[PDB]
Parts: C-alpha cells; sequence; structure tokens
C-alpha cells in the first residue's frame, strides 16, 4: 500500500495539471477554471513503481506518447467558456469511455482482440509504421472509424502540442476497469 | 456439309426456375428434395477415338507424331477431363446455360474489300 | 540447499517421427507461422515446451491426479513444494544433411461452396521428419530409487507416445527416443559429490529398470487404411512449375524425398464428410454461416476438435475450445527419389525435352520411358472456346499426374481417453462418436471421399483394400472394434456390435444434444 | 567498433543481425503504406477498381521469389521473368504498370538496389568493423523478400478500399 499510495500522490499531480491548461478567460493572475479530472494507472508489475519510468516507458519515440491520460470528467457544457476548451475536449473522459464501449461492443466482437493486439504492437513503432498497420485494417473493421483521431480515418494518433498522442492504448488498458452496478 | 455447325444460344433474360440463374444448392448437406449418388455409365466407340499423348510426341522436320495415351495397366487412358468437357458442352447446349469459355473476342474482326 | 539423495542425468536422442512445429511469436515474412529459434538463430525445442509435453502426458497417465504430479514437477501454491525436481534444458534441433525447413501450405475450404474460404490461406514452417535433438533431463531425487511414474514416462518416450509442438492432430509433432542413458550421482555422499565434480557419474542399465515395470498405454483406437489410387492422387505443390504447371507435393524423409499427402488434408476430407452426415441427418443448412461457424457442429467438435473461443455463456465464462481426439499422420509414397533427382523434375523446362531424362531418373526407369510414364505421366489440358472450338487464348496447362505412385497405409489415431474425458467418463456416450467415425470410414471405402487436388477434374479417387482397427485398453463394450475389415460396408464388425452402435446412434439422432454437456 | 580480431565479434554479429532484421521489417512496412512508393519500387498501381497487374499476377511472382534464398538463386527469379516476358499474352498483363517487369528485373539483379529503396541508416545498427558490407551481403535476399512481401500486402489492402467504393 505505501508504494501504491505514493503513485496516487503522483497521479493526482498529473490530473491536477488541468489547473493550468483550463483557465478563466482574462483572469489575472491567471486562475484555473473549475475542472475535474482523473489520472489512473493499473500497475501490472511487482516492483519498480516510478511514475517517471512508468510514463517514459510508454513514450517510445520523441514525437510520440501513447497516453492521453489526464482525463477531464467535467461536462463539455460547463467548460465551453474557459480558455483551453478545445484541449479539454480532446482530453474528455467521455472519449475514453466511448472507446471502451466500442471495444466491449458486440454474437462476436466488433473489433476482435486478435486485431486490437496487432494495433497495440504497432503503436510502439514509429508513427509511420503505426499508421501503416492501421491502414492495413482500417477498412476491414468499420468500427475503426470511431477509434481514428486524425479526422481522416487513417491514424490512431492526433497531434497535440506538437506531440502525437493516442487514446487507443488507454482504452485497451482501462477496458475492464469501467464496470458499474448501475 | 461443313464439318461444324452451331446450336443457337438463345438469350436467357427473364428465364425462371431451375433453367434460370439461381443460388447453388451447395455442399454442406444432402437436401431432402434433391438427388445425390452414383451413376454408372458405359461409353462405347463408334468411329475411332484419338487420345494423343503430348508427353510422348515426336518431332521431325517440325512435324509432330502422337502415340495413344496409355495407363499404368497399358490400356488406353481416356482422361475424365475429356469426358467432362464433352458432357459439359453437351449439357450447356441442351440446357442452354451460359457459355463457360468465351475468350475476350473484344477486338473488331477484319475482312477484305472485294 | 535443497537436499538431494541422488541426481539423475537422463539423456538420449529424440527423433522427429513426423514434422515438428514449435512456434515462436509468429510471422516471419516467409511464412505466417514461424518456428522458434534460440538466441543464435538455431532451431530448438524450448525446455518449457518439452517440459510441458512430458508433464502433460504424466497428468493423463496419473488420471489428472495433482498430488503426485506436483511432487515431480513442483508447484507454486503449496507451502511445502515449490521448485521442480525434474529439470528440462533447451535442445537445439539438428536437421538432416542437405535437408532444410519446409513450408506447408494450408487452406480452409468453405463447407457450402466447396472452395477455399476467404482469408483462410496460411503456411507453416516445419522441421522435417528425422531431425534429431538431445533429450536433456535431470532429476534430483530426495528419496531412494527412481519414481515409477518417471520410469513410465521414459518408457512412453521410447514407445513414441508423446507429441510435441503444434498441429498435433494434423500430422505434426510425434517424437521417439533412442539411445537412452542414465547417469546417477549420489550427491548425498563424499564419494558421490566428487563424482559430480570429476568422475562423470555412475551408469545404470536402463533394461534393468525397463524390466521392473509394465508400460500401461492409455486407451486408443488405431485405424490403418490400406489404399491405392484409382485416379491419380496428389496434393498440389506450392506454386507453378516450368515444364509442368501442376506438380505433386513432396517432402524430405531422411535421405530421400517422397510424395506426401499431409495429415491436414486427410483430416480435412474426413471432417467434411463427418459434418455433411451430421447436417444431413438434422437437415441443418450450412450456407448462411461464415466458415468458423460452419465448422462448429455436434460430435465433430469432440472428434475433430474446435477452436478456442471464450464465451460468457451464462455469466459463467467458458471456453468452447477443445483439441481433436482424432489425429491423422502424413501419408508418404512408397516410391522415393534423391533430393537432386526431384530437383531435376522441378527444373525441367521442355516437356518433350529435358523433362524426359528427369522423369526417367526419378521413376526408376532411367532407360525406359514407357515404364517411367506408368508412374508419373505428364498430361496436357486445353479450355475449348464455346463458339469457335479450338482452344481459348492462353488456356493451355499441364499436370504431372502420379498415375502409378503407390502409397503407404493411412494411420488415424483415435484417442479414446480424450473423448472419455470430454464425456466426463461415460462410455455410453462414446457410441454416437464411434458410430459417426465408422460411417465416415464406410464412405471412404465406397469412393465417396476423394482426396487431394482436382477431385472433380480427373484425380483423387481411392480404392480402400483393408481397414485394420487395433485398439489398446478399449472398454469392454468397445472391445469388438479390434478387427481387420475388408468389406467396405463394415460387415466384418459383429452384427450385434454394429446393431448396438446403430441403437445408440439412432437414439442420438432422435435428440442431437451436445453430448459432452454434463 | 569492435576490432576484427575481438573474441566477442561472433556474439556481436548475432546482435547486429537482429537489429538489422527488425529495421528492415519496420521500414518495409512504412514503404508499403504509400501508393507512390509501391509504384516506384515495383511499378504496381491501382486504377479505379482495377489492379495493375492482377493480384494473381503479383501472387505468381511472389511464389517464385520465395525461392530466392541467396544471390545465387537470382537465376531462379530472372528465369521466371524471361519466360514471362517471352509469352506475349503474359507480358501484356503487365502493361499499364510503371515498367514493372524491368523494375523487378533490376531489384533482383542489381545487388545495391534493395538498400537504396529501403534507405536505412545502418550506422546505429552495427558494431562490428566491416559489419555493414558483410551484413548487406548476407541479408540481401531476405531484404528483397521482405520488401516485396510488404509491398504486395499493402497493395492488396488498398485495392480492397478502392474495390469497396
Ligand atoms: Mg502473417
Ligand atoms: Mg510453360
Amino acid at each position: 500500500f505505501s508504494v501504491a499510495y505514493t503513485l496516487a500522490e503522483r497521479l493526482i499531480k498529473s490530473a491536477k495539471e488541468v489547473k493550468q491548461k483550463v483557465t478563466v478567460t482574462n483572469s489575472s493572475p491567471i486562475t484555473p477554471f473549475p475542472c475535474s479530472a482523473i489520472d489512473f494507472h493499473i500497475l501490472y508489475d511487482s516492483s519498480g513503481i516510478d511514475f517517471d519510468r512508468i510514463r517514459e516507458k510508454l513514450r517510445p519515440e520523441d514525437n510520440t506518447e501513447l497516453y492521453n491520460r489526464p482525463y477531464v470528467v467535467t461536462a463539455a457544457e460547463n467548460l465551453s467558456q474557459a480558455q483551453g476548451y478545445e484541449w479539454s475536449q480532446a482530453h474528455s473522459l467521455q472519449t475514453l469511455a466511448d472507446r471502451v464501449s466500442y471495444l466491449r461492443s458486440e454474437g462476436k466482437s466488433a473489433l476482435p482482440s486478435s486485431q486490437s493486439h496487432a494495433l497495440r504492437t504497432a503503436l510502439y513503432l514509429e508513427k509511420n509504421e503505426a499508421d501503416a498497420q492501421y491502414s492495413l485494417i482500417s477498412q476491414r473493421y468499420k468500427i475503426l472509424k470511431n477509434f481514428a483521431e486524425d479526422g481522416e480515418n487513417k491514424s490512431l494518433f492526433h497531434l497535440e502540442n506538437g506531440k502525437y498522442v493516442t487514446r487507443f492504448l488507454d482504452a485497451l488498458d482501462a477496458k475492464d476497469f469501467f464496470a458499474n452496478a448501475n | 456439309h461443313n464439318p461444324y455447325n452451331f446450336v443457337p444460344a438463345l438469350p436467357r433474360d427473364g428465364i425462371t426456375g431451375d433453367l434460370g440463374d439461381c443460388a447453388p444448392a451447395g455442399h454442406s448437406y444432402y437436401h431432402g428434395d434433391k438427388y445425390s449418388g452414383r451413376i454408372a455409365v458405359k461409353l462405347t466407340t463408334v468411329t475411332p477415338l484419338l487420345i494423343p499423348d503430348a508427353s510422348k510426341e515426336e518431332i521431325n522436320n517440325n512435324h509432330k507424331t502422337y502415340p495413344v495415351r496409355i495407363g499404368k495397366d497399358g490400356k488406353p487412358y481416356l482422361p475424365p477431363t475429356s469426358i467432362k468437357g464433352m458432357l459439359r458442352s453437351a449439357y450447356e447446349a441442351v440446357t442452354n446455360s451460359r457459355l463457360a469459355v468465351f475468350e475476350d473476342h473484344d477486338s473488331r474482326l477484319a475482312y477484305r474489300m472485294p | 540447499a535443497r537436499k538431494v539423495t541422488t541426481r539423475w542425468k537422463i539423456t538420449g536422442t529424440l527423433i522427429a517421427e513426423t514434422p515438428l512445429h514449435i512456434g515462436g511469436v509468429g510471422g516471419d515474412a516467409d511464412t505466417d507461422l514461424a518456428l522458434a529459434v534460440n538466441g543464435a538463430g538455431e532451431y530448438y525445442v524450448p525446455g518449457t515446451s518439452l517440459a510441458g509435453a512430458l508433464r502433460g502426458w504424466m497428468t493423463q497417465l496419473l488420471n489428472n491426479d495433482e498430488s503426485q504430479i506436483k511432487d515431480l514437477w513442483g508447484d507454486h501454491l503449496d507451502a511445502k513444494r515449490g521448485a521442480s525436481f525434474v529439470i528440462v534444458d533447451d535442445a537445439v534441433i539438428h536437421i538432416p544433411n542437405n535437408a532444410d525447413v519446409e513450408i506447408r501450405e494450408g487452406v480452409g475450404i468453405d463447407r457450402h461452396f466447396g472452395t477455399a474460404a476467404n482469408g483462410f490461406k496460411y503456411s507453416r514452417a516445419v522441421i522435417p521428419k528425422g531431425s534429431k535433438f538431445k533429450l536433456p533431463l535431470t532429476f534430483d531425487s530426495q528419496d531412494d530409487g527412481l519414481p515409477n511414474a518417471l520410469i513410465q514416462l521414459l518408457c512412453a518416450l521410447e514407445a513414441g507416445d508423446i507429441r510435441l509442438g503444434a498441429a498435433k492432430t494434423r500430422g505434426l509433432g510425434r517424437i521417439k527416443l533412442d539411445d537412452l542413458k542414465l547417469k546417477s550421482f549420489a550427491l548425498d555422499k563424499p564419494e558421490g559429490i566428487f563424482s559430480a565434480l570429476l568422475d562423470q557419474g555412475k551408469k545404470l542399465d536402463w533394461n534393468q529398470l525397463k524390466a521392473n515395470v509394465t508400460y500401461q498405454s492409455p486407451p486408443y483406437l488405431g485405424i490403418s487404411i490400406t489404399w491405392n489410387p484409382k485416379d491419380p492422387v496428389m496434393v498440389k505443390a506450392e506454386g507453378d512449375g516450368l515444364a509442368i504447371d501442376i506438380l505433386p507435393l513432396v517432402s524430405q524423409v531422411g535421405s530421400d524425398v517422397r510424395f506426401v499427402i499431409p495429415g491436414s488434408s486427410i483430416k480435412g476430407i474426413l471432417r467434411t464428410q463427418a459434418e455433411r452426415i451430421i447436417r444431413t441427418i438434422c437437415q441443418s443448412n450450412g450456407s448462411e454461416k461464415n466458415f468458423l461457424e460452419q465448422l462448429r457442429i455436434n460430435l465433430v467438435n469432440e472428434l475433430f476438435g474446435s477452436a478456442s473461443l471464450s464465451q460468457k455463456q451464462n455469466g459463467k465464462d467458458i471456453d468452447l475450445g477443445k483439441i481433436g481426439a482424432l489425429a491423422v499422420n502424413d501419408c508418404f509414397s512408397s516410391l522415393s527419389m534423391t533430393p537432386d533427382q526431384w530437383k531435376a523434375v522441378e527444373n525441367a523446362t521442355e516437356m518433350t525435352g529435358n523433362l524426359q531424362p528427369a522423369l526417367k531418373q526419378a521413376t526408376g526407369y532411367p532407360n525406359n520411358i514407357s515404364q517411367a510414364y506408368k508412374v508419373l505421366q505428364p498430361a496436357m489440358h486445353v479450355a475449348v472456346d464455346r463458339w469457335t472450338g479450338g482452344a481459348a487464348e492462353g488456356m493451355l496447362y499441364s499436370v504431372l499426374e502420379p498415375i502409378g505412385v503407390t502409397w503407404e497405409p493411412i494411420q488415424v489415431h483415435l484417442d479414446i481417453a480424450r473423448l472419455k474425458n470430454y464425456y466426463h467418463g461415460k462410455e455410453e456416450k462414446l457410441k454416437p462418436a464411434i458410430a459417426l467415425l465408422l460411417l465416415v470410414l464406410r464412405d471412404l471405402a465406397n469412393k465417396k471421399i476423394p482426396v487431394g487436388y482436382g477431385t472433380n477434374r480427373g484425380m483423387g479417387t481411392i480404392t480402400v483394400s483393408q481397414i485394420t482397427l487395433n485398439g489398446k485398453a478399449l472398454p469392454t463394450e468397445l472391445e469388438p472394434l479390434n478387427k481387420t475389415m475388408t468389406c467396405p460396408n463394415l460387415t466384418d464388425l459383429d452384427e450385434a456390435f454394429r446393431q448396438d452402435l446403430s441403437t445408440a446412434w439412432k437414439e442420438w439422432i432422435a435428440d442431437p444434444i451436445d453430448l459432452c454437456q454434463q | 567498433p569492435l576490432p576484427t580480431n575481438h573474441p566477442t565479434q561472433d556474439y556481436a554479429r548475432l546482435i547486429e543481425k537482429a537489429a538489422w532484421r527488425e529495421a528492415i521489417q519496420n521500414k518495409a512496412l512504412a514503404l508499403a503504406s504509400s501508393r507512390a512508393k509501391r509504384e516506384e519500387i515495383l511499378g504496381i498501381k491501382i486504377m479505379g477498381k482495377d489492379s495493375q497487374p492482377t493480384m494473381t499476377q503479383l501472387g505468381g511472382f511472389r511464389s517464385v521469389l520465395k525461392r530466392l534464398h541467396s544471390r545465387n538463386n537470382r537465376d531462379i527469379v530472372t528465369g521466371y521473368l524471361t519466360a514471362l516476358e517471352q509469352v506475349s499474352n503474359r507480358k501484356e498483363k503487365w502493361s499499364n504498370t510503371s515498367q514493372g517487369l524491368t523494375k523487378i528485373r533490376n531489384l533482383v539483379t542489381q545487388e545495391n538496389l534493395i538498400w537504396n529503396h529501403l534507405d536505412i541508416d545502418f550506422s546505429p545498427l552495427t558494431i562490428t568493423q566491416n559489419g555493414v558490407n558483410q551484413l548487406k551481403s548476407e541479408l540481401w535476399a531476405e531484404a528483397v523478400r521482405t520488401l516485396v512481401d510488404a509491398i504486395i500486402r499493402g497493395h492488396k489492402r488498398d485495392l480492397e478500399k478502392a474495390q469497396e467504393n
């Protein structure tokens, strides 16, 4: 527990970065706009637990990071008058929760696990190779139009602050950690 | 008589039932209404029959001589493919199916002015 | 450390009795399924893969008893047990001289149209038959002597009852042990501990242990079908040739190549007829189903096996997958050719020219082509255009028909223990599965199941001369199976037995439940 | 680099081939992804719903290239192309390609050409002295097979898109 709580102290600091990217317009000194956000992990490890190692080990290329993980839970309506609105929409938890439903949707999987893991492997390559593998698949599985992020249905990556970033790997990680008694 | 003639391929637009185009019965199970099994057939020659073995052909001055094709038991080996194409084309004719083998035939043919 | 009364080094040569495939992570640009290679790129058997094959067989021997298996192979859960006493090393595979890794093509045939299903084309690299690797076992005995179950294991290896790697039901994976050697080090004592360091150990006569035990082979029914081709039987080679477009498939078998019908092909024709029988009885159509759903029908799911497929069928989560209780071997020709003798056939370029020397060589009639062409005969075919006659432009092709290649008897192995486990022990439930299998064999002998390429195009029809049924340890009500049959209609099986099977079969037809549903 | 006499030179060579093989595989995936590059490298192209040549013609070539285990097998692949080129109906199947039969003839018979299309900087992937020239000669046939395999796959799965419009 003492190790796992030290992560939660570091994850809260990442979630709490919204306190700088979404701000009340023309406030000065600039005040964070009220926005609620999550960051989460899912360890799958026995020892190491360094947030910095954890997050750089899935930032495989200098242009690319495989996580969109500081997710805004505030409704898009409340945020629409803050600065950083478009940023908050790219980071909205509903994007992750929607993508998880598509993975979970079905007498057989809409996107097979067999194919999700082909994409997963390619994401660790250069973006050119990652997009190459998606283009081998993107028309075989019509659900993949929903996982695209380019606005062209040809990449799982969208540009963000000059980086390339994806929700696809967060959705595969969190797929089984979106259960509710409701 | 010219040694060939033609049986007319009537156009089949608006044909119905089993003579028409239809989804095939398929191979998954024996249909209760449709017949399956073995037919035994005898084929007897009337004029002599050529079964030339192009593997054993001999060439002199560019002329090709063919022996008869023989089986492992030394009798003439009539190929099932030769019987199948005989029947298939005879079947297409009297059933008036599509023609199975039409080459492209998409060039304008040429003639000569008188 | 761990106390050890004696360390046994148990070693010998394992030989591939049929082609092996131990898979790596998969894909290699040359094939879809790719062999495991060690860090030096050498082909090898991972000790994990071999250790699991051995532990698996012991578990089937000890009737899935955990308690004894964990005392050899170790455990993680029980506070008393931990690490394994049997140690299995990695063993590099030495492929025969000049031989090389073969690629086996595979296709799935749509059960409705009778043609290759879309996407179901694959290829597998396989280690050729007769390849060798070292048996690399060590056993750290804490008691005195050697466990009898570990002696039964070594007897089973020498009997060739263990299969290793992939596609075990479809031709691959059989291994047999030769040259077993046992070295004992009495690590409990000074004379023994220095022997480990210097003297290289104490020999044991295996025959003295092999004399103190009876090898208990598990229930199985072996089926040997003796057959000859009535029309040329071949499986097509992987790609078009030069002088001949369509050439037979061949495989290395030690010093020589032989024509081969893969067990994948013989299994697939048998499965297809078994399903057609079941669907016919139920009048269940196959046309609306995709190929993975077409395959999945009753009894054949147990005999021929089913794909792994997890399902949350009832809030409970269950796997639909099970291995085939029925396995089939590759069938090779009696005729054989040196590897270069066939390379002369693959690389002939004139059907009437340099091809004729090559076939005279390979057929074994180097001076007598009219006998050579009673074994392998080139055929030419034309498509004839329907308006003009003659031949359709481009549509000329040729086949090397193995009109006279003689073939060895097909071996089918039915694992009665594996079915009986699927049916949770109830030997009453075998009779519908045994009834189905005998109906499939009845059609095979009646020319209803053609084999290989071109079955509708002048090839593939077989004459069956004899089916020999040879089961071991069969349950007493199936004991009448042990027979040699020569009537195609099974009339050599006792009428009371055929009438019993007919009764259990008819009772299943009247209600075709999932027979392994407890 | 390791000195040529160095004892671990044999072990370094195992590591290099692994780093080269994965580099070639990754680069071949990227180059197949773009229709201009498949056309540059093999001349293959998509024209409406049609494939140039038919996928069957690509498949036939590919089956022969499977036999290209070594440079001394390039006789096998060039032999196929000359027999193809000698039959008029088969040669014209590859008309409306961008020179495809010569481009294949070149890729198989010019030993430098595969490496110029892959265009990989191997300097970060080698540690043995004289490693680059050795590994190029060893992995040549595998690179040709990998690149042709990738291009035909990428072609077919773009052909499926133009087909499905
Ligand atoms: Mg593959
Ligand atoms: Mg030819």
